[PDB]
């Protein structure tokens, strides 16, 4: 994995992408 | 105190340095209550919140950014538990120009203030029927490089990818 204080998640490198899409589930907060 | 999180998918802003075309919500917590916001960005503009629409704990999100050239395209919010959808169109005149090297779903610690906004415990968020479109194809995120969040001296998330789902814990 790849450590940066600000993004967590999956990103592509490559070319031509002209479309992103992704459904998820509002969640439940609490303090960190 | 009040603690945020954001989860977003987007076009370019890692090895892309001009330009980011996001979308996405806010989660807050302060105090007891509860505070949810759905917004777009074409980085390097402000981002601006999308007023016609109600995002509450548990909904069901759809979340889609489509470039029609390098300097055009549009975000678009859907509420799939409410059947609300909203989309804002980019005709032109933005202020950066994208690469189209960078597709992802993030769950971002924004910036806020001084630094970055207190980090909010939210459990978990997945990303199902993950996917990005290059040269009219469609691609997972299974060969995706993955991040995680590290804030002084402290791992606070764990990310895992399928071949059509990312998933990203709170640690």
């Amino acid at each position: 994995e790849e450590y940066s204080s600000n993004w967590a998640g999956a990103v592509l490198i490559g070319d031509g992408y002209t479309k992103v899409t992704g459904e998820f589930t509002v969640p439940s907060v609490s303090a960190g | 105190e009040e603690y945020c999180a954001s989860a977003w998918v987007g076009i370019d802003g890692d090895t892309c340095e001009t330009a980011i075309l996001q979308t996405g919500v806010d989660f807050c917590y302060e105090d007891g209550q509860t505070s949810y916001d759905a917004w777009y960005e074409w980085y390097p503009d402000y981002a601006y919140d999308f007023s016609d629409i109600t995002i509450s704990e548990g909904d069901s999100i759809k979340v889609t950014v489509e470039a029609t050239s390098k300097s055009s395209g549009s975000a678009t919010v859907e509420n799939l538990t409410t059947g609300q959808s909203v989309t804002h169109t980019f005709s032109g005149n933005v202020e950066g120009d994208l690469c189209e090297t960078n597709a992802e779903w993030i769950v971002e610690d924004f910036e806020s203030g001084d630094s970055l906004v207190a980090f909010a415990d939210f459990g978990s968020v997945t990303f199902t029927n993950a996917e990005a479109t290059s040269g009219g194809s469609t691609v997972g995120p299974s060969d995706a490089t993955v991040m995680d969040i590290e804030q002084d001296g402290s791992v606070l998330t764990e990310t895992s990818v399928s071949g059509d789902s990312v998933t990203v814990t709170y640690v």
